[PDB]
């Protein structure tokens, strides 16, 4: 909301989100108590909508632009888990870090066979 | 060669002479000018090598176990 206020004033803004995975994990925690049947790996049934209705308002527009960087945790290093998997579709540049490279001391541990940009 | 006690005959395995050794040498040149490589005769190795090549193919093991390398 703060970034959108700065955007609508006509400015251009930087928005950094320190771990967006915790926004859906906090939904998984609450989901079962809200009386909703579990889905694929225990995730809330509304995972893709909870994620889209956020990721959709963080965009540039004709009046002003938001540039963003989002850290996206990957549980158990599993890139096919539903939560990382449903996020790749919402980003233009995806930089995929990996443990099998960091444990060589090679930093930044970016995997060039998995990073990509529009 | 004959000696006081010993005698030894140093045979050789094929007919020798400037007539034949030269044909051998000319063939040895031709095969280097025109790159003629003969196959070895080892059928055992030729089988084992092929079974090993097929078994080791598209194995993708090092992607699967997270061995750094």
């Amino acid at each position: 909301t703060m970034a959108e206020k700065f955007r609508d004033e006509g400015r251009d803004v930087l928005l950094f989100v320190d771990n967006i995975y915790r926004y859906t994990l906090a939904g998984t925690e609450v989901s079962a108590l809200l009386g909703r049947m579990p889905s694929a790996v225990g995730y809330q049934p509304t995972l893709a909508e909870e994620m889209g209705v956020l990721q959709e308002r963080i965009t540039s527009t004709k009046t002003g632009s938001i540039t963003s960087v989002q850290a996206v945790y990957v549980p158990a290093d599993d890139l096919t888990d539903p939560s990382p998997a449903t996020t790749f579709a919402h980003l233009d540049a995806t930089v995929v870090l990996s443990r099998q490279i960091a444990s060589l001391g090679i930093y930044p541990a970016v995997d060039p066979l998995d990073s990509t940009s529009r | 060669e004959v000696q006081p006690g010993n005698v030894t005959v140093l045979a050789d395995t094929a007919i020798r002479g400037q007539d034949l050794d030269e044909a051998r040498a000319m063939e040895a040149k031709r095969k280097a000018e025109e790159h003629i490589s003969s196959s070895h005769g080892d059928v055992d190795y030729a089988q084992a090598s092929a079974e090993l090549a097929k078994a080791i193919a598209q194995l993708r093991v090092i992607e699967l176990t997270k061995k750094a390398m």
